[PDB]
């Protein structure tokens, strides 16, 4: 009896996360006040199995 | 000798991933699926004695 067992496994994972926060606030002597902020979060995950 | 030239259509879903880099600093690997109906023309012939 002759048995040959060949097993090959491959796994790859790439995760990219980008977070951008931009805030601007101007406050005068109780006469003018403007505050703004913007947050952008992007996450991409890719998994490859074989 | 021209035996028969016809066409065949088949729809398949293809998954493709691209590494898009916006502003040369925001890089992300985005994968998208497209259902393409590919059409191919097949021409079968036959060789007779001249």
């Amino acid at each position: 009896q002759e048995d040959h067992v060949r097993s090959s496994f491959l796994l790859d994972n790439q995760n990219s996360q980008n977070t951008v926060t931009a805030s601007a606030g101007i406050a005068f002597l109780n006469i003018v006040n403007f505050k703004v902020e913007t947050d952008y979060i992007s996450q991409t995950s890719l998994t490859k199995d074989y | 000798v021209h035996l028969l030239s016809q066409t065949h259509e088949e729809g398949y879903s293809r998954l493709e991933c691209k590494k898009k880099c916006t502003l040369k600093i925001f890089c992300k690997t985005v994968c998208e699926d497209v259902f393409r109906v590919a059409k191919a023309e097949f021409r079968a012939y036959w060789c007779v004695a001249a």
